[PDB]
């Protein structure tokens, strides 16, 4: 089940890095040096944020009991 | 039915990422944002609970 | 059919939440706790939503 | 196909309920539907259906504009 | 025995996809042609006009989208290496 | 399998549409926009490819970190 629900955060993560790193002007058809970097950083920060959530949340799945 | 918690888990992560991570300079979360996402989790969680309760308090009326 | 009827009112439930999340909880998250305000709003938003839902059903079913 | 007609019903339905509650309902200070909202939505529900109609009528000048030619490759034979 | 159809039938996913695309397009023409006020219930003339044009334009843009798409597929032959020099280092 | 791609596809169609097409005075895809579309199509694929990469570079970086464990003892 780690697949059907991984390929998900992927589409989510993609849709997201897109919004935050790609402006709707589409003046030029190839990635901007900067745009290229922004994506990278985003992709990473996205993954980071993704884990500590699974962690912090799991914590509160035990503690509560 | 465990495919509910996981989708909702992603639905969540995405969100918190969206509202909490603004301006990308390095590939490691800034403290300011660090807390932001942490809270975004609690807030959002409580929320789904309340809504959930207020939802149950509906079927009672008809039943 | 029953298998459906229920699952639908599960899609609704998610749409609804997505809604009231927007309408009531701002993207600031100052404190992880529900502000008295944000909590009240959230009660009505659910309420108001469910209404438009039962009413949307009738006016619609009445259309078929 | 009649359940694949009750899968699209319920679906669309939810899709609508939402679209209206979102454009219309915007005053949170009452568990009651402010009438200025009770009307917006009621038109939304109509404006919608009447729209979802006009669309279709058009997407059908896509699948029909080509059959007047395949009803032609039908003429060289029988008739 | 069995039918060799199963194979060529699935090829009909074009249908379960035109649906998906159908919705999309609908939701996009809505967001483009029908403002959220819903002043009145009937379709404003233009609204109907605008819907007419949107529904058209969307189709077109979707066809071209497809066209280009398949192009860049039968052309990954590192022929795209000749394309990466021609477009004027964009 | 193949659905995932068409699914993406259809989502691209949309996204490029709303960001590219804007003037609705005619029925023909205005030329200035028929372009945005194309760049949007390209720019996009180019984006997914990149993101994809860094994603692997994340697993093969999360794979080597298991190896470390496998050496302390």
């Amino acid at each position: 089940l780690e697949v059907e629900m991984m390929a998900d955060m992927y589409n989510r993560m993609t849709s997201a890095c897109h919004r935050k790193c790609v402006p709707p002007h589409y003046k030029e058809a190839e990635l901007s040096k900067g745009e290229s970097v922004c994506l990278d950083r985003c992709v990473s920060k996205y993954l980071d944020i993704h884990e500590r959530m699974g962690k912090k949340l799991t914590e509160l799945s035990m503690q509560d009991e | 039915q465990f495919k509910e918690f996981l989708g909702t888990y992603n639905k969540l992560t995405e969100t918190c990422f969206l509202d909490c991570v603004k301006d990308f300079t390095t590939r490691e979360v800034k403290p300011e944002e660090t807390t932001c996402s942490e809270h975004c989790l609690q807030k959002y969680l409580k929320m789904t609970q309340r809504i959930s309760m207020r939802f149950q308090e509906y079927h009672i009326q008809q039943n």
